[PDB]
This record gives structure tokens, sequence and C-alpha cells, in this order.
RNA sequence: CUAUCAACUUUCGACGGCUGGGUAUUGGCCAGCCGUGGUGACAACGGGUAAGGGUUAGGGCUCGGAGAAGGAGCCUGAGAAACGGCUACUACAUCCAAGGAAGGGCAGGCGCGCAAAUUACCCAAUCCCGACACGGGGAGGUAGUGACAAUAAAUACUGAUACAGGGCUCUUUCGGGUCUUGUAAUUGGAAUGAGUACAAUUUAAAUCCCUUAACGAGGAACAAUUGGAGGGCAAGUCUGGUGCCAGCAGCCGCGGUAAUUCCAGCUCCAAUAGCGUAUAUUGCUCGUAGUU
RNA sequence: GUUUUCAUUAAUCAGGAACGUAAACUAUU
């Protein structure tokens, strides 16, 4: 129940939605890393009105998100959730800009049916069997043995498997996902290591601005291999 | 210093003539006079009332009511009807007063003659404008305006700032029950009446 | 004193005003024009601060009609009165554009809802008219003497 | 920057300025002129209701509380249609950019003249 | 902030380490065993009670202990030592057929005998909780009062004719200065917003706003006020006194109240939807701390 | 006055200390 200035800036609603803003329910992406489902139809796809609207629209199996039917409507969607809606026939895709705020992107089933996820860590399950943690809370059984921290992932979604991975690396270009440098996509060149924690990566961008980001708010994205599509 | 002008200045409003009180340990009810034009529904109000406080429907109430309102003080209820002899009557006998008014038709002669006969002969406590008739009215800007303009010319009648009640419709026959819960809970709780010194030397 | 009300009586006769409080308001806009004016002149010349703040100064004064497009000095400024804002009124426009009579036959006729400046009627007659929508001043189309019907007289008469 | 940004919009840039239609932004029969602020919020509110068309409420009794306040503690007056700015510390700030912004032919004639023995006396 | 606070802790263990208990876990947190500590003139400790951070042109905007009549003990649940319940004691207090039985808040008015803002309407938007699209919300939004201020400005505009000869001013006054001014005169034009108001619209339903057909001005009215200064009056009244004068004044007079039409609406000054009043006011010398 | 010496010893007074019939015309200049 928060009011409209205590909403974090980067999912931006205007001086229209009244005084309060809407809570993200819980679940897999953050509270302050997060776009919840009513913000993205109503509040900046405008596909709606008002609440009850928006409520017509959820609980009839027309919003699918990651490819799974959503039905609760704050539910949480951060980062790279693919969002099919099947009667406008669109997949829209949540990236960030250059100033540090959420960004749409429509695109067809042909990028729409992977997700590019970054490995939050690996570990040994119950059973004796390696399993994998991405940053969508999505745990992935019998990954591949190479699949570290911080090294991103294609994820089949129809299946949910792995399909190709990028390792983290000095030379790959990457996206910022926090800190004071928010939303820059740039290239790796320079990685420190600080061990006693919170080590750093310097990373310049396209034209010349060399900055340092944490490993932890680093988000690998491709090589040069654009991955997925970056809006042009 | 300008706190200590304002203390002189309502110490001195405090003040009166010490004139001498008159009132028993036990004492009479506090008498209501619903006075009025004709055709106003003094009758409809004392109906009222009298619902509202001893719950008992009265489909004929003539005379005096008294009424039981605090474990301390009591009421009783007289309606004046229309004629002068019991309006000069009455106003040298009433506690307390409640003075209609005709909404849309505006103020009458009646209430004039009453609120001078009143002011002439002695100044009760507690007069309350009742302004019923307020449903037979089509436009609620001209309502408010009406309103309004009673309500300062009740203020030039009697003084400034006065209680001025608008009783709205009439659903049972009766009134609304919100309505006569606020005029009650107005002359409910109570004040001693005013040393007046005909009622404080002559026994009625 | 005799020469404030003597003044004061010079203003509301000459225009046609209707007590001294509009005379004081324009007196009082005046001088916190003509105080800023003098704050301006305060600091020397090529100042920056000077120079920016009295070419806006002088620009609106100019936009505003008030002040001559020829002298644009801050003395000039300085040098402004009661008597060209009360010229700049839209009563006295109205008066000399030659729409009314007397200068109470135009405030009678923007208070009764005739004249209309640009688009829109105007129903107040202390409208300060700038010097661009000083041409735009006439009759309104739902006036007798701009058209349409011929009016509350003119019907009781020619029933 | 208030005043600093008008002088590049109206003599330096060359790029001409909207103006509306007169009559356009007088406010209630004649009782104000809409500045040119003032303006640009008005669209700004009716772009809003058209884009996904749910009606406004025209103000409240909690915004008319805090802009109403806004003029009692700011030196602005609207004179006509222009604003009129007090020269406090929106006059500095002019001062305050400005200084950050700021932050062989000669021989022959001597022989030419040292040659010819004299023109000749004082007249 | 303070040394008119230099010792403080060991006065509920004060600092350890070992062992366990209890806790969701670490931990003198608690219990057994022993060791000698710990802080402090670099300002501990005590005392005073007057209890900000981030967002950076700016202002704005955002965030920020104890109790449910009083102690004591207990119960649920992921989350409470809920105060929601229970038990006992204590203290009020209610019904009764006198055996018994249930219960512990805020809001409002008076607070002199003399006074001045609604007991208004709805979840319709934004938000929240649930078996859950429907059910439920004391945030929120809508309306009403208001001369405390503050904003804009109605109560009239414009002609013609007739008649009167004076109007105005001052230094210098039984004098000078200037030349068109009137009238309760007779008539004519228009303009109309306050109000009345069919509708439609606005809105949860209404109101306001914006649109809007129809009416809506001749004074004796659609009725401008608050102060100050001054003149004129009787077969009236009062007071003074070397007649007729003077002063204070005068709703009051011979008759007459359905009688009277009179200064017929006296003149001037100031502010004008505002304005006034009151009060407060704006013996000599030496000599120490100290001082130069 | 000297053809005399220590070179700030000094200035001012809180506290304090020694001495003890009247009145009635009035940096220089
Ligand atoms: N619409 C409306 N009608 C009313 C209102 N008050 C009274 N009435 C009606 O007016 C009528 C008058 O009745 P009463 O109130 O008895 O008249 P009264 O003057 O009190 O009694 P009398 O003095 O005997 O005439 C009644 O039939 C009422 O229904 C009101 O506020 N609104
Ligand atoms: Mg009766």
């Amino acid at each position: 129940h928060q009011k409209r200035l205590s909403a974090p800036s980067h999912w931006l609603l205007d001086k229209l939605s009244g005084a309060y803003a809407p809570r993200p329910s819980t679940g897999p992406h953050k509270l302050r890393d997060c776009m919840p489902l009513i913000v993205f139809v109503r509040n900046r796809l405008k596909y709606a009105l008002n609440y009850r609207e928006t409520k017509a629209i959820m609980m009839q199996r027309l919003v699918k998100v990651d490819g799974k039917v959503r039905t609760d409507i704050t539910y949480p969607a951060g980062f790279m959730d693919v969002i099919t809606i099947e009667k406008t026939g669109e997949n829209f895709r949540l990236i960030y800009d250059t100033k540090g705020r959420f960004t749409v992107h429509r695109i067809t089933d042909e990028e729409a049916k992977y997700k590019l996820g970054k490995v939050k860590r690996v570990q040994l399950g119950r059973g004796g069997v390696p399993f994998l943690v991405t940053h969508d809370a999505r745990t992935i059984r019998y990954p591949d043995p190479l699949i570290k921290v911080n090294d991103t992932v294609k994820i089949d979604l129809e299946t949910g498997k792995i399909t190709d991975f990028i390792k983290f690396d000095t030379g790959a270009l990457a996206m910022i996902t926090g800190g004071r440098n928010m939303g820059r996509v740039g290239v790796i060149t320079h990685r420190e290591r600080h061990d006693g924690g919170f080590g750093i990566v310097h990373l310049k961008d396209a034209l010349d601005n060399t900055f340092a980001t944490r490993e932890s708010n680093v988000f690998v994205i491709g090589s040069e291999k654009p991955w997925i599509s970056l809006p042009k | 210093a300008r706190q200590a002008a304002r203390s002189h200045d309502i110490k001195e409003k405090r003040l009166h003539v010490p004139l001498v009180d008159r009132l028993p340990d036990e004492p009479p009810p506090r008498l209501v006079v619903i006075v009025g034009p004709p055709g106003v529904g003094k009758t409809t109000l004392l109906k009222s009332l009298v619902r509202r406080y001893t719950k008992e429907t009265m489909s004929d109430p003539v005379g005096p009511i008294t009424v039981v309102t605090s474990k301390k003080q009591r009421l009783t209820f007289i309606e004046c009807p229309n004629e002068l002899e019991a309006m000069i009557d009455m106003a040298k006998v009433a506690d307390i007063v409640l003075l209609m008014i005709d909404g849309n038709y505006g103020f009458e002669m009646e209430t004039m003659e009453f609120l001078n006969i009143l002011a002439n002969t002695g100044m009760p406590g507690n007069v309350f404008g009742i302004l019923t008739h307020l449903d037979l009215f089509k436009k609620p800007s001209a309502l408010k305006d009406a309103k309004k303009r009673l309500k300062h010319r009740l203020w030039t009648e009697l003084y400034q700032g006065a209680h001025l009640f608008y009783l709205s419709g009439v659903l049972n026959g009766r009134y609304p029950d919100r309505e006569i819960h606020n005029l009650s809970r107005f002359l409910s709780v109570m004040k001693n009446p005013r040393p007046l010194v005909w009622r404080n030397t002559h026994p009625y | 004193e005799a020469a404030r009300l003597d003044s004061e009586l010079k203003l509301v006769g000459e225009y046609g005003l209707r007590n001294k409080r509009e005379v004081w308001r324009v007196l009082l806009t005046l001088s916190k024009i003509r105080r800023a004016a003098r704050i301006l002149l305060t600091l020397d010349e090529k100042d920056p601060k000077r120079l920016f703040e009295g070419n806006a100064l002088i620009r609106r004064l100019v936009r505003i009609g008030v002040l001559d497009e020829s002298r644009m000095k801050l003395d000039y400024v300085l040098a402004l009165k009661a008597e060209d804002f009360l010229e700049r009124r839209l009563q006295t426009l109205v008066y000399k554009l030659g729409l009314a009579k007397s200068i109470h036959h135009a405030r009678v006729l923007i208070r009764q809802r005739h004249i209309r400046v640009g688009k829109q009627i105007v129903n107040v007659p202390s409208f300060m008219v700038r010097l661009d929508s000083q041409k735009h001043i006439d009759f309104a189309l739902t006036s007798p003497f701009g058209g349409g019907r011929p009016g509350r007289v003119r019907r009781k008469k020619a029933k | 920057s208030a005043t600093l940004d008008e002088f590049i919009a109206d003599e330096v840039s060359t790029a001409p300025i909207a103006e509306p239609s007169i009559g356009t932004n007088i406010v209630k029969r004649g009782r104000g002129l809409k500045t040119a602020a003032e303006r640009r919020m008005e669209e700004e509110r009716r772009e809003y209701e058209e884009t996904n068309f749910v009606r406004l409420p025209k103000e409240s009794k909690k915004e008319r509380a805090k802009r109403a306040r806004m003029e009692g503690r700011s030196g602005r007056m609207n004179f006509g249609g222009e604003e009129f700015r007090e020269l406090g510390e929106g006059a500095e700030r002019i001062s305050r950019l400005t200084k950050a912004k700021s932050s062989g032919e000669r021989y022959q004639k001597r022989l030419k003249v040292l040659e010819s023995g004299r023109g000749t006396r004082g007249k």
C-alpha cells in the first residue's frame, strides 16, 4: 500500500494513478527489482483502464508469463520475462534502458521461445545430484558441468532445459542491473577479485567510458551475439 | 502581553448582574415550547420527539408532555396553538423555545411576533430555530440560498451564531430519525435556566 | 492629503474607475516593477545579472505593451507610471477603439458581455490587454451589435 | 536559469516558437491569463485524458491547499500574460553560470627618408 | 552542552576461559569451577532535557518508546509476551424471583446565567484481505458552512427638446477672477445580469462548472452601507435679565392617524461591499582580586 | 645638579589598612 513516490523510479507512474501504488506480490523476482503485471498491462502498455478491467483480463486465460498462465494481478515479473498475449499475438520482453528504467520490447515466437537467465548458484542437491539456480529462481536438475556462477543460460521455456551458456569473461559484453551506474550496456574488460567480500569488475561501453561495477550487479548478455533483441 | 489582553477581555465577558437563582434541588421539568405559524408541523415535531424519547406513538398529543431525558433533568413539551393569547401566555412561561420556520415560504409574522414578544417579556436561555419543509424544493442551489438567507435573518433577529436545524422530509408521517436525534442531542444536555426576575419572584 | 485626493480623483475620472482600491492596486504593481528596476540599476553595467534580468524586464514590459518600443532603457522603466498602466487596461482600450461612446459606456459593455478579446468574451474591465492582443477587441457574435438575435428590448418591442 | 532559457529561445536559437491564438489562454471570462508555464501544464493534464480516457476530478481540496500556498511563499506575480520573477536567488544563478563559462618593409622607408637631402624649411 | 561531575564497574556478573542449560541460533544470556579484572582527563561516569536521514539549481518530496481497570501466570499462530481471550487476587459497576449471572473503548455537548465550522454521501476511482472475477474495508475521494483573510465587480448607458440666467473661485472680501451651467422639466432609444428556469450533461447518486430554449428594469424600484461636519423650523418647552435680547435645545404644536404629502426625498467631506468605536500601543593616602 | 646605578620593575582601583557647633549669596591651549 505504498505511495506513488515511494514506488521505485524504474517502473514509471505518472500523475494519474492516484496517490497510491500497488505492491508486487511475493514471487521469483525481488521487490525493488520488479514490474507487477498490473503496471505492465494498464500503466505501461495501457491495454486496460481500471483494476477491475485488469482483473477481467487476468482471470480468463489470456495472459501467459514465462510460458505459463499467471492469474493473480500483482505477480512479479522483474527481468526478461517473456509475456505472451495470444489474442493480440504479441510477446513482450523486459530489458532496461541507458537511464535506468524498464523497457518493453515487442517480439514474435522465435525470440520469444527462450530465456537468457543468469546463474545464481550451483550445488549438490538431494539424491547426490548437481542442480542449478538462476535469478528467476529456476532450478535445473543435472546441468552442463561447466556452467558455474555468473554464467548465463538459454532456457528452453517449453521444457525448461539448458540449450546454451555464456561464460563470465573479460571481453564479453554485459548489462548492468544495479548500483549507481545502473543500466549501461558495455563490455567487461577487467575484473578485480577483492577476496574478503564485494569484488568488482571494470567495464567500458562501446564509446570509452570506464567504470567499476560489482560482480553481483553485472549480468552477462553476450560477447557480440545479441541473443535477445535490444531495441534499435 | 496579548495573552493577558485576551484573558482580560474574556474575564470581562464572563460577567453579568448577580441575580438570584431560585432553583430547587429536585427541579421541575423544563418547559419546551413548539412555536410557529399555522401549518408548519408543530404537532408532527411533538410526535417525533416523544417517539424519540419514550418510544410511544401518540396519535393525537395534546397538553404538556413530561419526559425523562436524563437521570437529573427532565423536559416537558407544550405546543403553542396558533392564537396570540396562547403565544403571549406561554412566552413568559417557556424555558427553552423551538421556533419553527417554514422553509421555502420564508419567515412569517407569527414567528417574528413571538420572537419580539419573548424578547420584550423575558429572554430564556435556549431558543433553537427549526427550519422545516425543505423537501418542497426543486433546485438544491435555491435550497442552500434559502438556508443561508433564513439563517442570517434569524441571526439578526435573536443573536449571532444561533442553532438552526434543518428537518428535511416526512417519511412515516413523523420525521427523519437522524435529524431529530441530533436535535435531541442539542436539547438533551442542558444548563441551568437564566435567572429571570419574574419567574424568580412569582410562583407559577 | 489633498494632493493624494486630487491625484486619485484625476485617475478615477480620467479613466472610468470605480473606487480608489483599483488605483492603489495599480500603484502597488507599478511600485513592484519600479523597485525591480531600481535594484537592477544598483549593479554596474555589463554585469550578467543586470544584463539578462534587465533584458527580461524590458522585453516583458514591451510585450505587455506598457513601455514603448522606442525607449528600451532601465531608466525609462524607472520613469514608468500608473497612467500608462490604466491606459493599458481593457476598458479604456474599448473607449479609445471607439466601440463605446464614453468610458462608463465601455465599462457597461464589458460587464454585460458584448466585447470579446480574441476568441473568448471578457467579463472583467480591468483585463490587462497586451500589445499583440490589442487589435482583436470587437463585439461578440452573440451580441446584438455583433449579430444573432436582435435582443431584449427589441424583442419586447417587436412582439 | 529561468531568465537565461528564454533568452536562447527568442534571441539566439533560430526556431519559431508556437504562439496561441489570442483568445485561447483566457481562463474564466478574463479573470486570469494563462502564463506560458501554466498553459504547458494544461496540455499535460489534457494529453493524459486520451491515453486511457478516464476522466479526472478537477483538482481537489488537498492539491488546492498546496498550490495556492505556493503563491504565499513566492515573489512571483502575473501582471499580464507574462510572469514577473523576483530578483532574489534567480538572479544570482545568471552570475553563477557565466563564471564557469568564462573558466622587412620598415627599414626601406627609413633609408628612403635618409637619402633625399630635405624637402624645404619652415614655410 | 557541561568538570559546582574524577573516578566508575565488581551493589541483578564486573572482564575472561572451561563445562552444560535454555533459545530458532551465537553470546555471562543463565547455572557450577577457577583466574584478576574492565573503563577513565585522547574525556569514562554523572548531571542538564530543550528527543534528524535520503532525494542535491531551489523549494518541495520521502522515511523515522510505554498501555489497553492494576500487578501475577497461561493459550493460538510462520510471525504477538496479541491484550484478542482465560484463572486467581485487588478495585468499580449491572440484572434478579435474593439461590445466582454477565461486564470493563473512543467520539459529542456543557464546562457562567450569554451562544458562533456537518451528528452529510459513497467504495465510484488508487489500495488491501479472503475457498475466491461477485464477498468484505473508518485509508481515500465527493458534498455542506465561512466578511478571518484573499480574488474579480453589479446597483445603470446614451440622445433630443423646452425653460431658466447664473454657475464657480480667491491672496487681500462691502473687493477682485472666469465663462456656459442647471431643472423634482417633457420625451425617446437601446443594453441587460442577479433572479426565475425547460432540458441535456457532470457524477457511485447528486451538486458545482461548461453548454442552454423561455421569461427577467423605470425609482412608489430587483430598495448600499458606514462614519464625520454644517445650515434651515413652531400660536411648543426650559433657563438667564436694568423691554423686542441671548443660550440650551426642539419626534412633544390648535385640530387630526386614512389625518397628513411636508427641506418632499437639506448641504458638504471620506471610505465604499465594506466601515466605525474602545484599550494596548508602535575627608585624603597606601593597597589586593581585576583592567590597560 | 651629577662625570650615579638594577632595566620593567610600572598606571588604575573590587576587598582592606593609616591618619580626622556647623551651613547661610555663589596632547596642547
Ligand atoms: N414535505 C413536508 N411536509 C411537512 C413537513 N412538516 C410537516 N409537513 C406536513 O404538513 C402538515 C402539517 O401538519 P402539522 O405539522 O400537524 O401542522 P401543525 O401546525 O404542526 O399543527 P396545527 O398547528 O394543528 O396545524 C402535515 O400533514 C405534514 O405531513 C416537512 O418538513 N416537509
Ligand atoms: Mg399542535
